[PDB]
RNA sequence: CAGAGGUGAAAUUCUUAGACCGCACCAAGACGAACUACAGCGAAGGCAUUCUUCAAGGAUACCUUCCUCAAUCAAGAACCAAAGUGUGGAGAUCGAAGAUGAUUAGAAACCAUUGUAGUCCACACUGCAAACGAUGACACCCAUGAAUUGGGGAUAUCUUCACGUUUUCUGUUUUACGCGAAAGCUUUGAGGUUACAGUCUCAGGGGGGAGUACG
């Protein structure tokens, strides 16, 4: 069955912090505890190891980036940029 | 500290204080240019 | 026993690509 | 009057009303 | 003055901008980064109205011809304009009199350009949508 | 005062006159290619040569060329409510290392025996009349020094060639090239200057 | 597309082997026709397989495609890196 | 009461949704460009009494090279139109 | 070098260390004039600089394949101008609130100078418009003359593809019987209805209270 409406991993805090704070914090523990795609091995591996340390048990490897989330959307930028320079 | 005392909690002085203050006096706004939410575009700070 | 062999291949390979290339590069000059 | 004038005061009436029923409540 | 003889023509180059306001009789030279004369409506009327009108702008005229023969100069190119960008593109009634009054004073023409700024895609400009609702 | 000289690709020279070196140069000069190239065919009469001071010599000024651009009642005249305008950018790099921008305008013409209201062209048609243009003026403009460019361009040969190519594409009123543009230049040198004056007219 | 739909036919009515190892015994034992290789591949695991073509005169595919692609290409549910060919 | 078939624009029953707005010549105000009264004017930068004179008085212009004019496109909105 | 601005007229402003004006340049943010129209595209809301790129959509051509697979809908779902809300950017122009001039018996307004939120972007909400053709979707018949957009078939001109004539399929507009209280509609109906039956679906029952109260 289900076990909570809507306060998902949250439901930890009880009622103490606020409504807003607790909703903000929601999605980036999600995705901090989520597992994320692995380019090499072409599968779901990544795991959070710290703050910013991400690692791959199937192909035995770490990568650095993003405190929340394996990618983040600035750099995105800056690899098609350099991939472009490279092209031309 | 400079800020201390009185029967209700207060600053009786205005908080921005000079460049030229010494050790001990410099203590609050030091040296602000400008205080209170801004309203409109956001300046850059520093020298 | 993995890495040991993985670094014999490694070794031959890259020796084999480094003498095809310098080769060629002679082969261009002369 | 106007039906965007009269409309409102109507909102405003209501807003006023659920104010009050939330305070004594 | 320029070391020409009295046939020969020294040239420049005379900017009437003229809006609804107001006139400007501007004379510079080719290049533009040099001014010799600059005498505007609102010089030689003591009230706002009458600083636009043709007649104020005809005087303007007059007293620049006065000092450019005085710093050897007999003929000018003109370059008309309005007020432009994202408003009114046509000239006020000044423009016309200010002209004509340096032909009349003894000013060789040389060629007449237009040259009112034009936006290839603008600005939101002054008033509402509704306009100004006089 | 001073006097400011053209290159030698102009017949008309020493065009103006101008009333401490360093402020002088950089300064740029605007004048009409019918009292340059001294011609009466009343279609030069609607283009205006700017130049730039590079040197000073004594009281006269030598400058080179900047730009080139169609006079504003020209190139309103050209404009009809039932055709199609077309217009194509162009950078092109000369031989010298003068890079330079290029506007170009065509439009469309009805058939002798057309009978329609309008003579809109077809997308395909446009983008295609449009690689020709491009293709052709980075060919040409590519092989020749900075002399030779301006030729070409102030004596009214270059445009010929695109109206004559690339007609049968599409039926063309009239092809012009509305605005030219010197948006690099390389070093300055001293030699290359003098030789492109050859010998400089005297002043007093 | 022309491969993939080739790939298909060949697996409809044909022989085929999938794995590293196995496309390296049946370029030993000579058997083989086409080997077929997916992009995101290690280098030294791609080379030797690449080396082992080469020695054997076995013409070479590249994919350009995931692992993952190569794998909805034959139609399963699992990632395959390296496809050898046998009878066509 | 439908005043026009057309409702006072060239839009019909339904072939478009939206029309880029403009703005008036004269007060500014936003109207569809389809509504607008739009009219496109040559005039003349002087008139006969000065260009006379000027043309005396310049050595470019004269019988055989005229002088130049002013080319503009004018849109109104509805009421602009009718009071000018 | 002695003013510029603003107005019906002025005052609101700014300017001798100097505005307004003229020339070239630099920075940032919006926006792509004219051509632009009883034109084109999209289910609607909506959509105009060029080049490269990704997945789509309609019409046309066909002696290709399949064989009733369809029309319209409670419940349910997705999208939806502007204003507005939250969190991060950006901040050129314009500009709710406000401030200072005008006007007026009075001006809180209309006019002038400014000016914050807004306006622009990404992600997440909101789910409303004279969201109008004030006209639900699908199918059949129907008179005349215009045009015009896209494709195809047959048989007078120009340059080294465009155009002319006649048919044709799809769109998109202008100008008879019949109908209507009238205004008006009219191959794309508001026609074919007391001579009343092609199929489905959403609303209405004199005017206010009122789209209000309670849930
Ligand atoms: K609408
Ligand atoms: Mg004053
Ligand atoms: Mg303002
Ligand atoms: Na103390
Ligand atoms: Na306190
Ligand atoms: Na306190
Ligand atoms: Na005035
Ligand atoms: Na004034
Ligand atoms: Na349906
Ligand atoms: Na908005
Ligand atoms: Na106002
Ligand atoms: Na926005
Ligand atoms: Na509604
Ligand atoms: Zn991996
Ligand atoms: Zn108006």
């Amino acid at each position: 069955a289900k076990r909570t409406v809507k306060m998902g991993v949250m439901g930890r805090y009880g009622t103490r912090y606020g409504a807003n704070p607790r909703k903000r914090a929601k999605k980036l523990e999600v995705s901090q505890h989520a597992k994320h795609f692995c380019s090499f091995c072409g599968k779901f591996a990544f795991r959070r190891k710290a703050v910013g340390i991400w690692r791959c048990d199937g192909c035995s490897k770490t990568v650095a980036g993003g405190a929340y989330t394996l990618s983040t959307p600035n750099n995105s930028t800056v690899r098609s940029t350099v991939r472009r320079l490279r092209e031309l | 500290h400079p800020h201390g005392g009185g029967n209700h909690q207060h600053i009786g002085h205005p908080s921005t204080v000079s460049r030229h203050s010494p050790p001990g006096q410099k203590v609050g706004l030091i040296a602000a240019r400008r205080t209170g939410r801004i309203r409109g575009g956001k300046a850059v700070k520093g020298a | 026993h993995d890495q040991v062999r993985d670094r014999v291949v490694r070794a031959f390979l890259v020796e084999e690509q480094r003498i095809v290339k310098q080769a060629l590069k002679e082969h261009s000059k002369m | 009057m106007r039906p965007k004038w009269h409309k409102k005061r109507i909102k405003r009436l209501k807003l006023r009303r659920r104010r009050m029923r939330q305070r004594s409540k | 003055g320029p070391n020409v003889k009295k046939g020969d023509l020294v040239y420049g180059v005379v900017h009437i901008f003229a809006s609804f306001n107001d006139t400007f009789v501007h004379v510079t030279d080719m290049s533009g980064r040099e001014t010799y004369v600059k005498v505007t409506g609102g010089m030689k009327v003591k009230a706002d109205r009458d600083e636009s009108s043709p007649y104020a702008a005809m005087m303007a005229a007059q007293d620049v011809v006065a000092r450019c023969k005085e710093c050897g100069i007999n003929a000018l190119h003109v370059k008309m304009r309005a007020v432009g960008g994202v408003r009114t593109k046509s000239p006020g009634p000044g423009a016309q009199a200010a002209l004509r009054a340096l032909a009349r004073a003894g000013m060789k023409i040389g060629r007449i350009e237009d040259v009112t700024p034009i936006p290839t895609d603008s600005t939101r400009r002054k008033g509402s949508r509704r306009g100004r609702r006089l | 005062w001073y006097d400011v000289v053209a290159p030698a690709n102009f017949e008309k020279r020493q065009f103006a006159k101008t009333i401490a070196a360093d402020v002088l140069r950089g300064r740029v000069f605007e004048a009409n290619l019918a009292d340059l190239n001294q011609s009466a065919g009343e279609e030069e009469a609607y283009r205006k040569v700017r130049f730039t001071v590079q040197e000073v010599q004594g009281r006269n000024l030598l400058t080179q060329f900047h730009s080139m651009e169609v006079t504003t009642d020209k190139m309103a005249s050209l404009l009809r409510k039932w055709c199609t305008t077309m217009e194509t950018t162009v950078e092109v790099k000369t031989a010298d290392g003068y890079t330079m921008r290029l506007f170009v305008v065509a439009f469309t013409k009805p058939q002798a025996n057309q009978q329609s209201r309008n003579c809109y062209a077809k997308q395909r048609l446009v983008k295609w009349l449009r690689m020709r243009i491009t293709k052709m003026i980075k060919r040409r403009l590519s092989k020749v020094q900075i002399k030779e460019a301006v030729s070409l361009l102030t004596r009214n040969v270059l445009s010929d060639a695109l109206v004559r190519r690339c007609n049968p594409i599409l039926p063309l009123r009239e092809l012009r090239i509305r605005k030219v543009r010197v948006v690099r230049t390389p070093k300055f040198d001293a030699q290359a200057l003098l030789s492109a004056h050859g010998t400089i007219p005297a002043s007093v | 597309d022309t491969i993939n739909a080739k790939l298909q036919l060949v697996m409809k009515s044909g022989k085929y082997v999938l794995g590293t190892q196995q496309a390296l015994t049946t370029l030993r034992q000579g058997r083989s026709k086409l080997v077929v290789i997916a992009n995101n591949c290690p280098p030294i695991r791609r080379a030797e397989v690449e080396y082992y073509c080469t020695l054997s005169k076995t013409p070479i595919h590249h994919y350009s495609g995931n692992n993952l692609d190569l794998g909805t290409a034959c139609g399963k549910h699992f990632r395959t890196c390296v496809l050898s060919v046998t009878n066509v | 009461t439908t005043k026009r078939r057309n409702h006072g624009r060239s839009k019909p029953a339904h072939s478009r949704g939206r029309v880029k707005p403009i703005h008036c010549f004269n007060c500014g105000r936003l109207t569809p460009k389809d509504k607008a009264v739009g009219r496109f004017v040559v005039r003349r930068m002087l008139d006969a009494a000065s260009a006379r004179d000027v043309a005396e008085a310049s050595p470019v212009y004269g019988a055989n090279f005229p002088m130049p004019r002013l080319y503009m496109k004018q849109r109104f909105c509805i009421a602009c139109a009718i009071h000018s």
